[PDB]
């Protein structure tokens, strides 16, 4: 189902758009655009990364131990 | 691009180890005695002599 | 030579959807070409081990 | 014994992203296969014919298969007589049971090497360092006079004898048959019968690689276009009073 | 009227692909869903080449698969887009569910349920699927699978029997996976349309987890685009996979033809069960070990009764989202320890891995959520 | 085999084989050498030190060899 | 296949004990000869179809394992081919 019509109320709500053939498709890119690229990593951080450095060391350390153990010295 | 997949995939029904042709063979004309059809097998397919 | 450039290419070809189809498919036709050998020539380039060689064995047929 | 060592990294000339084979490499590999492995390993999936498009001509590739005979099929009398050797055949030789390997090498059987590169962890990188890198047993290790010594092989206990000194050869044009050289070719080669597609392959990934730089930026940028009424829309909230 | 609207046909269309009211802010994460649908179609087309020259027979099977590497005219490729697509259904396939919970969708419990089944048939798929060359890894990758189900009490090995048509894996059981294999794709094709069905009952959730219909755009030429943009980069993955490293994610002993004599020190899944095969030999039991494992996706079923949250979405969710990431992480730690020999580390590790994956969704989340609400003081 | 064909391996394993990190590893492998010699009764067999020189040797092999194969 | 139907499992070994099969191969990679299971079949005149006719001449006796059911008539066909043998009547020689 769904529609368009249908769908909620909305009121006082003005849009004003512009036609794709007068304006840019990559208006300020690399201007505006890598501020924002380092501003949602910096948002991000601190969620995504932690979690992946803990399996990074798990990892590093879990591959030594294994292979230093197949060595042997006295006994 | 999407010529050359549909190609390619279009091209996958046709050759293989199907390039045979080999055969070329030598028959011996005083097997088949006077009015008898003698058939034999050439590139696949039946050779009437 | 430049702002009047994809205006004629808009006046002549992209205004009807008629030409603007055939032009992609005349222009299909000739990229097609130049796009094989233009990147052939660049895999024949970064090589030289393949049928290079064929001018030895071979002509002795 | 449960201890091991990995293979170095050799500098291939098709070790490159969009990098072809050395053609020349792959018939003295062949010249290699054909007479020394050969003996002992079945190359099942590689026939005459397959070698016209790679390395030799129409003609050379005839007469390399007309230097075997085959066993052809039944005539008349229900037979299997002997044939010179066309182009259609494939090089399966060696001997009919796997078990006729074990009684001649002794309870051991030469992998067939058709798909061997692609099939060992490593991959001509383990064969090359194989064949190349044959060793003398350390000690308190004595093997059984029939296992051979390789530092590069599960357990240490091979039962394959070092057979890449035989200076054999027909380098046609002129190049020296040293261990080295004979193993580049060998594994060359056998690159080739693992991956006949290799190639090809990476002239067609040049050309993805070449076409999605092209159509990847355009699509993007049609489909910002189409995206820009949305992304420049301005709101305004005018409530009453 | 029009003739999209109304043409009994095309309204099917429209309503789905054109005039769909979908929210105007989207991300790639929602474009996993059309990008599962195109590796469906691949999956099937190239899966249909193939079986155009492929043999069911143990005789021949390995042997027709080189028979089309090497005879059949750009037979390597179209195998090498089966083999990798079928990774690439499994990235596509793991970014979707992880979306959806990250997100909150799974609040919509037919569309998501669905869900669960789809990913248990397309794994029942390619499991099927990878035994068919009939290598050293297919056999014994069938061999160690189909024998847990002799754990279930009683009845378990009458239905290993049953499954396998004989004692072992043979020659039936070739042919018979031959089969499944083949109508599998067809089947997850209509449910694939049941779950596209429960979808638009309510249209699309959306990165807030707020409702949307203050602000919905047509999937007309917004989403037609952007899915087309994401097929294309759906693509070059899986090309780059093809014509550059066909056997990176394959494993390089499926090459020797199988031999029900030996038996490869190796022995793991694809990488796409290594998770599950981590999780089940992390228990020290027959039963347990398989109960778990069968747990460790059923859960996905759990999931919807364990929120706990007053917001639908993490984006406003910063405990939740430390958790979820650990989840992923998690999920590494598993996969890798999965495609590692059960001798030293590796046991420990990947034994806690297991206990944190159920910690973790089954009570860690669910207390984060009760957490974040009261600083709110909802 | 007696006298007359120059490998390529011998000549470059030379000169990699003598090498810093691998007359280290061969020391190991001599001192341990000389221990399992030394007794009867034992089983630390030496083949680990083996192979750690045998890989910093054939690391360095793989860098400088191909080059002059021809 | 013919325990269920007509003899016994004792019968039926002792019937395939009366042959020999040409069983796999061993350690050296041979082709030797046993006495006869339950588990072989009744694949036995001749290998290449080409040895039918070096014997009976440029003809094969057509296998018999779906003879009734490939001829058109079913056992009819063949009880009245073997039971009614006749005699060559005027003008149509044979090539004994
Ligand atoms: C230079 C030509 C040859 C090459 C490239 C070659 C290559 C190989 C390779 C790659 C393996 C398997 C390695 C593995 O299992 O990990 C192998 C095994 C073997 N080959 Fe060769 N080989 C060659 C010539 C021979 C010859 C002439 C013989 C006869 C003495 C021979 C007898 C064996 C045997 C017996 C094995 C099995 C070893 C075992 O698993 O116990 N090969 N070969
Ligand atoms: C053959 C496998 C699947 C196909 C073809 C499929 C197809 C789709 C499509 C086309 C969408 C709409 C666009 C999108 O958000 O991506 C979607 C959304 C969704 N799917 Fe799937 N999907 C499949 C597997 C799954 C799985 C494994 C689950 C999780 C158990 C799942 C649960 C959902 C949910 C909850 C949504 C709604 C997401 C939202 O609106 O935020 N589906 N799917
Ligand atoms: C009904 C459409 C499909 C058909 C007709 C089909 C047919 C085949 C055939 C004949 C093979 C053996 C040839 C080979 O190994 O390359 C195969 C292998 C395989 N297929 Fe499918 N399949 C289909 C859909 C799927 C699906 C949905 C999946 C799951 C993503 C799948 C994953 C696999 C896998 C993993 C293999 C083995 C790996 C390999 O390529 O060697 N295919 N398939
Ligand atoms: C032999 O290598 C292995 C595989 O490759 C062939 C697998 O695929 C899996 C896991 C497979 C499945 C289907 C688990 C899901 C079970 C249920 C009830 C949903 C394991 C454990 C494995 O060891
Ligand atoms: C508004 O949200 C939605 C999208 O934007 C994220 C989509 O991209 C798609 C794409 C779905 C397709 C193309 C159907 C594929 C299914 C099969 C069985 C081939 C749907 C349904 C959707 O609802």
């Amino acid at each position: 189902g769904r529609q368009f019509g249908h769908l909620t109320r909305v009121r006082h709500v003005i849009t004003y758009s512009l036609s794709p053939f007068e304006q840019r498709a990559f208006p300020h890119y690399f201007s505006k655009g890598i501020p924002n690229v380092l501003r949602r990593t910096r948002a991000c951080i601190l969620r995504v990364a932690p979690p992946f450095v803990a399996f990074y060391l798990v990892y590093t350390w879990g591959t030594q131990e294994f292979e230093k153990s197949k060595r042997k010295n006295p006994a | 691009a999407a010529k050359n997949v549909v190609s390619q995939f279009v091209s996958s029904m046709s050759a293989s180890a199907d390039v045979l042709a080999m055969s070329k063979i030598e028959i011996k004309l005083s097997d088949i005695p006077e009015g008898k059809n003698m058939a034999f097998k050439w590139r696949g397919k039946p050779l009437f002599v | 030579v430049a702002p009047t450039l994809t205006a004629r290419l808009y006046s002549l070809l992209f205004r009807r959807t008629s030409t603007f189809a055939l032009t992609i498919v005349v222009g299909a036709l000739f990229f097609e070409r130049a796009f094989d050998q233009g990147a052939d020539a660049i895999y024949e380039h970064i090589n030289e081990g393949k049928l290079w060689k064929h001018i030895k064995h071979k002509y002795e047929n | 014994s449960d201890l091991e060592l990995h293979p170095p990294s050799y500098p291939w000339s098709h070790r490159g992203l969009l990098s072809s084979l050395d053609h020349t490499s792959i018939r003295r590999g062949f010249q290699v296969y054909k007479q020394v492995c050969s003996s002992c390993h079945s190359m099942d999936y590689v026939a005459y014919r397959h070698l016209v498009g790679v390395c030799y001509t129409e003609d050379e590739a005839k007469a390399l298969a007309e230097e075997v005979e085959v066993q052809d099929g039944p005539n008349e009398d229900g037979e299997m007589f002997m044939r010179p050797g066309k182009l259609s055949d494939y090089f399966p030789k060696p001997y009919p049971n796997p078990e006729a390997a074990r009684a001649a090498n002794n309870g051991a059987l030469p992998p067939d090497l058709s798909y061997i590169v692609r099939a060992r962890h490593g991959g001509e990188d383990y064969v090359f360092s194989l064949l190349t890198g044959y060793c003398e047993p350390p000690t308190g290790v004595s093997l059984r006079e029939g296992l051979y010594f390789n530092p590069y092989f599960p357990g240490q206990a091979i039962g394959m004898a070092p057979p890449i000194y035989n200076e054999v050869l027909e380098f046609d044009d002129g190049t020296p048959a040293t261990m080295s050289q004979v193993a580049k070719d060998v594994c060359t080669f056998l690159r080739w019968a693992a991956e006949p597609e290799h190639d090809h392959r990476k002239r067609m990934g040049l050309k993805m690689l070449l076409m999605m730089g092209l159509l990847l930026p355009l699509v993007y940028a049609m489909k910002r276009h189409k995206w820009s009424v949305l992304k420049s829309r301005k709101l305004a909230y005018r409530p009453p009073k | 009227t029009n003739i999209r609207k109304s043409h009994p046909l095309m309204k099917i269309v429209n309503n789905a692909f054109i005039d769909l009211p979908a929210p105007s802010n989207i991300s790639s994460w929602w474009n996993f869903g059309s990008l599962l649908g195109i590796c469906l179609i691949l999956q099937i087309l190239t899966g249909l080449f193939l079986a155009m020259h492929y043999t069911s027979d143990t005789t021949t099977a390995f042997s027709s698969v080189t028979h089309i590497c090497r005879d059949v005219n750009y037979g390597w490729i179209i195998r090498y887009m089966h083999a990798n697509g079928a990774s690439m259904f499994f990235i596509c396939l793991y970014m979707h569910v992880g979306r959806g919970l990250y997100y909150g969708s799974y609040t919509f419990l037919e569309t998501w349920n669905i869900g669960v089944i789809l990913l248990l048939t397309v794994m029942a798929t390619a499991f099927m699927g990878y035994v068919l060359p009939w290598g050293q890894m297919s056999f014994w990758g069938a061999t160690v699978i189909t024998n847990l189900l002799s754990a279930i009490p009683y009845i378990g090995t009458n239905l290993v029997e049953w499954i396998w048509g004989g004692f072992s894996v043979d020659k039936a059981t070739l042919t018979r996976f031959f089969a499944f294999h083949f109508i599998l794709p067809f089947i997850i094709m209509a449910i694939a349309m049941v779950h596209l069905l429960f979808l638009h009952e309510t249209g699309s959730n959306n990165p807030t987890g707020i409702s949307s219909d203050v602000d919905k755009i047509p999937f007309h030429p917004y989403y037609t685009i952007k899915d087309i943009l994401g097929a294309l980069l759906l693509i070059l993955a899986l090309m780059l996979l093809v014509l550059f490293a066909p056997d990176l994610l394959g494993d390089p002993d499926n090459y020797t033809p199988a031999n029900p004599l030996n038996t490869p020190p190796h022995i793991k899944p694809e990488w796409y069960f290594l998770f599950a095969y981590a999780i089940l030999r992390s228990i020290p039991n027959k039963l347990g070990g398989v109960l778990a494992l069968a747990f460790s996706i059923l859960i996905l079923a759990l999931i919807p009764l364990l929120h706990t949250s007053k917001q639908r979405s993490m984006m406003f969710r910063p405990l939740s989202q430390c958790l979820f990431w650990a989840l992923v992480a998690d999920l590494l730690t598993l996969t890798w320890i999965g495609g590692q020999p059960v001798e030293h580390p590796y046991i420990t590790i990947g034994q806690l891995a297991s206990v944190l994956y159920f910690l973790l969704i089954l009570v860690l989340m669910p207390t984060a959520g009760t957490i974040e609400n009261k600083l709110l003081k909802w | 085999e007696e006298e007359e064909l120059v490998d390529p391996l011998t000549t470059v394993r030379e000169q990699c084989e003598q090498l810093e990190k691998c007359v280290k590893a061969r020391e190991r492998l001599e001192l341990c050498d000389e221990r399992v010699s030394s007794r009867s009764q034992t089983e630390e067999d030496c083949t680990e030190e083996l192979l750690d020189f045998l890989h910093a040797r054939d690391h360095c092999v793989a860098h400088k060899l191909f080059n002059s194969l021809k």
